[PDB]
RNA sequence: CGGCCAACUACGUGCCAGCAGCCGCGGUAAUACGUAGGGUCCGAGCGUUGUCCGGAAUUACUGGGCGUAAAGAGCUCGUAGGUGGUUUGUCGCGUUGUUCGUGAAAACUCACAGCUUAACUGUGGGCGUGCGGGCGAUACGGGCAGACUAGAGUACUGCAG
RNA sequence: AGUAACUGACGCUGAGGAGCGAAAGCGUGGGGAGCGAACAGGAUUAGAUACCCUGGUAGUCCACGCCGUAAACGGUGGGUACUAGGUGUGGGUUUCCUUCCUUGGGAUCCGUGCCGUAGCUAACGCAUUAAGUACCCCGCCUGGGGAGUACGGCCGCAAGG
């Protein structure tokens, strides 16, 4: 089960001694809806082929997404392509705040609270790299202490702990109902 | 430009000692003797704007040192500025 | 552990390098010193990665990896397709096709062709076509079958690749990368370490030390092929 | 000309883990020193030691680098500078990459990291932002 | 009820009569004009108009740039101001170190309670983000009370232009 | 550049202010070969008040004053610290194959060309002489015309700025 959505279509063209030639163009996102994130981009001259080359292009293309429990870790500065994607989390259930392609991409990674600000250059395809590459810079607890060789405790905050291991408990308790 | 008999004979006359050259006092010295000196030459010698390109640097470069004189120690900087007999 | 020792590399000159007109500064931690502006290679950290190239390549080999031979220069196509031939491993020494193994799917189809094309030629007939297209087919045959050497024999894609001379063998290391298959190659003066997982410091320019690097290589992969 | 020497130090720091080199020298300070210290403390830098140069002392820092390769340190950016100087109260200690950061904290008692530092209720100017 | 923007077909005139917040729509066969139906939104209110903020990171302290889009003054000397190369010493005037001491009422936020619930208000908290004095600290961020030199300058010899 | 003898926080940038400044232009008094705005003719074109040809007055030269603007460009302010190289040039100290002749080899600092990493940038491109990563201060910009213009103020004899 993947998640599919579509974000712009152009009808960008082509001249020759002729005249004109037209060619069609779309950016898909892939997602699983568990962290696992599919960007496409790809081009034809109809909206069938078009949107069968993005989805090709995203799934050869992921990328994981290190979520705790639900909601992002730390906030991130994603400065990247011509756009500035400022991602942070947010109290659990305030929703996935964000543009069009964020949202895209957001709800295809399966996140489900975000408070997300586009700073400049609203194109789709690069406030979409923007925020792949604010995902691509976020950082995990765990081997962020392992990085820093000092253990859990004394690195992440008690309050995050506790959000951690009632998120273990839940996934926990989640998979038993579904073994059961 | 000065050379070195009269040079070492005013780094000498108003040396603190007969080793040190590097002193404030000296450093005027020189300073003043170069300006007078060059401002004779300049006196006859008109339009040389790239010799008083020398003249205006080396002139902030003795302001700044009497500058500091005078915040070190008021004595000395009165001291030097009646041996001298200039105004500031 | 190894195989060859000091003297017979040092005899064979492994240790050399280009002049200074062409190392990139990414080999000065590899480098030990310079006389008569031809850098060395250091022995140590040579012996320790040749190691671990022998403990990944031997560990592949036990859990049935597929390695391709890739090089191309003058001086190592014949030793190459030698050794490639008598251990029966699938190698690529004379063209390198673009995105071969990251396009399979098409190059299966031209497989598919080759194949169907020496089925047909084994059976005989050469005089049921004109003598223009027997002879545009007998040039076809010798292009194809001179470009094309291990794809004949892989078929099932690679899980190592290995390269000589990366520098002007850009193309299948990052292809490699591209596809996340793990490299091994030998790396000069003048390349760039990032390229390679798994680096062999040796010269792809003296026939002496790529043909003894290469006889070790295959004698690991013989190893492994018997300890299977 | 030379003006501030601890984002000098920050920044030929973070110089070096972008050059990927291994040891710097610089001008030995009493700030320099223990802002070395507190970073040794929590371990964002692998060890430094003091030693003596032709003139005056000078400190060496040695970077940190793992099985891996990847760089240990994000970024470095200092908030208090000569002009804009930023101070924090005892309720308003600012948050650094969402808590996983350490803000570098003057209090009464001297350099100390933010989350100690909210523990005794302390505080004062921020020196960096180290994540 | 063209796309922005959830809501389409027919009938009547065709560069006319007309729409309109941006693009923009009629030159005989308009989902953009007028009429019909049909659907959408809202509702005892529905739109138009005007003022103010947001998106506008479009005045960028947090949070912008100056090669070509807007920008380095023609370039120096240099006054007032702004900022300082090490470590050798007090007072604590930049400052945080805790406490008692103000923060009128009203409003905002949290919980309680009453008008049948509704506005409305009924009670007690809490809130009331600033500023006053007495008591307890000295790491950075200044003046002040003494020494050294990694910036700078001088001093000795040469140097090319 | 070398020795580093001495000064021992004197450093930096710098709003207003002041000094220098391509060519052309102006006053006075000289000079004036060549060149050459303006202006005459000859030539082309339907048309030339231009491109072309023959002449030549300011100016171009000198001294004293003036105006103070250029695509005044590296279209990038200065200063400091750090960050991979290769190839030429200039200036100076050293040392060693040593003939001790030799762009011989090596070390060092300053200046100036070219190509290139990581990085930055929307791209071209920059890349230790950064548009790289920062610190300090200063000027400049907030859609295109109107308009670098009117009025007012300051400078200049005026053109004018
Ligand atoms: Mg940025
Ligand atoms: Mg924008
Ligand atoms: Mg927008
Ligand atoms: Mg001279
Ligand atoms: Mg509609
Ligand atoms: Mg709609
Ligand atoms: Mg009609
Ligand atoms: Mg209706
Ligand atoms: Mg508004
Ligand atoms: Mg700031
Ligand atoms: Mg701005
Ligand atoms: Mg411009
Ligand atoms: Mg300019
Ligand atoms: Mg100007
Ligand atoms: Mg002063
Ligand atoms: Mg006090
Ligand atoms: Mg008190
Ligand atoms: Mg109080
Ligand atoms: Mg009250
Ligand atoms: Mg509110
Ligand atoms: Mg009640
Ligand atoms: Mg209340
Ligand atoms: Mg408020
Ligand atoms: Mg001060
Ligand atoms: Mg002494
Ligand atoms: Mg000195
Ligand atoms: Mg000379
Ligand atoms: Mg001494
Ligand atoms: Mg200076
Ligand atoms: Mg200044
Ligand atoms: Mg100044
Ligand atoms: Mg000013
Ligand atoms: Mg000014
Ligand atoms: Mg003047
Ligand atoms: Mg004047
Ligand atoms: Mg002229
Ligand atoms: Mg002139
Ligand atoms: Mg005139
Ligand atoms: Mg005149
Ligand atoms: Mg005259
Ligand atoms: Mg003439
Ligand atoms: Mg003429
Ligand atoms: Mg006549
Ligand atoms: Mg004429
Ligand atoms: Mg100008
Ligand atoms: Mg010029
Ligand atoms: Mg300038
Ligand atoms: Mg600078
Ligand atoms: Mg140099
Ligand atoms: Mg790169
Ligand atoms: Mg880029
Ligand atoms: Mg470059
Ligand atoms: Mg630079
Ligand atoms: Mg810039
Ligand atoms: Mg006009
Ligand atoms: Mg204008
Ligand atoms: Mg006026």
């Amino acid at each position: 089960n993947y998640i599919e959505r579509v974000v712009s279509i152009n009808r960008v063209s082509k001249v020759v001694k002729g005249g004109r030639r037209f060619s069609f163009t779309a950016l898909v996102i892939v997602g699983d809806g568990k962290g696992m994130v599919g960007v496409g981009y790809g081009k034809a001259k109809e909206v069938p082929a078009a949107i069968a080359k993005g989805v090709e292009e995203a799934r050869k293309n992921f990328f994981r997404v290190p979520l705790i429990g639900s909601t992002i870790t730390h906030p991130v500065q994603g400065e990247a392509a011509a756009g500035v994607v400022m991602l942070r989390p947010a109290s659990p259930g305030t929703g996935v705040i964000a543009g069009g392609a964020a949202r895209a991409v957001l709800e295809c990674a399966g996140v489900h609270d975000i408070l997300a600000k586009s700073l400049g250059s609203d194109n789709a395809i690069n406030v979409v790299h923007a925020t792949v590459a604010a995902l691509k810079l976020l950082q995990r607890p765990e081997e962020v202490a392992a990085r820093r060789g000092l253990p859990i405790e004394d690195v992440a905050p008690a309050g995050m702990l506790k959000a951690r291991r009632e998120s273990e408990a839940l996934a926990a308790a989640a998979a038993r109902e579904g073994s059961a | 430009a000065l050379t070195a008999e009269q040079k070492k004979e005013i780094l000498g006359q108003y040396g603190l000692h007969d080793t040190d050259t590097g002193s404030p006092e000296a450093q005027v010295a020189l300073l003043t003797k170069r300006i007078q000196d060059l401002t004779e030459h300049l006196k006859v010698h008109k339009h040389d704007h790239h010799s008083r390109r020398g003249l205006l640097l080396l002139v902030g470069r003795r302001r700044r040192l009497l500058k500091y004189v005078a915040q070190v120690d008021v004595a000395r900087y009165r001291s030097l500025i009646e041996r001298l007999g200039l105004r500031r | 552990m190894a195989v060859v020792t000091m003297k017979q590399l040092l005899d064979s000159g492994a240790h050399f390098g280009h002049q200074t007109r062409r190392w990139n500064p990414k080999m000065k931690r590899f480098i030990f010193t310079d006389r008569n502006g031809i850098y060395i290679i250091d022995l140590q950290q040579t012996l320790t990665y040749i190691d671990k190239a022998y403990e990944f390549v031997k560990e592949t080999v036990a859990h049935g990896g597929t390695v391709l031979f890739v090089g191309t220069k003058k001086q190592a196509q014949e030793s190459i397709a030698e050794e490639a031939t008598r251990v029966g491993m699938p190698y690529v020494n004379q063209r390198w096709l673009g995105g071969m193994l990251t396009n399979f799917s098409t190059v299966h189809k031209r497989l598919q062709r080759l194949k169907e094309l020496e089925a047909m030629e084994q059976t005989g007939g050469f005089e049921g076509r004109t003598k223009k297209e027997i002879l545009m087919l007998t040039r076809e045959k010798n292009k194809l079958e001179r470009s094309l050497g291990g794809i004949r024999d892989m078929q099932k894609v690679p899980s190592a690749v290995w390269v000589v001379d990366t520098n002007k063998e850009h193309i299948a290391v990052g292809e490699a990368r591209k596809l996340g298959i793990p490299v091994i190659a030998i790396l000069d003066t003048n390349c760039d370490p990032d390229v390679v997982d798994y680096p062999i410091p040796g010269n792809d320019d003296a026939i002496r030390s790529a043909a003894l690097l290469t006889k070790v290589i295959a004698s690991a992969v013989a190893e492994g092929l018997q300890a299977r | 000309t030379m003006t501030d020497p601890i984002a000098d130090f920050l920044t030929r720091l973070r110089n070096a883990n972008s050059a990927y080199h291994d040891e710097v020298t610089l001008p030995h300070s009493k700030l320099k020193a223990n802002i070395a210290e507190i970073l040794k403390r929590e371990g964002y830098i692998s060890d430094y030691r003091t030693e003596d140069a032709r003139v005056g002392k000078s400190l060496v820092v040695q970077l940190k680098y793992g099985p891996s390769r990847e760089r240990s340190i994000a970024g470095l950016r200092r908030v208090s500078k000569p002009g804009l100087r930023v101070y924090a109260k005892s309720t308003n200690l600012p948050r650094v990459l969402g808590g996983l950061g350490v803000a570098i904290i003057s209090t009464s008692s001297g350099l100390l990291t933010d989350r100690q530092a909210a523990r005794q209720g302390v505080g004062g100017e921020v020196l960096a932002y180290v994540w």
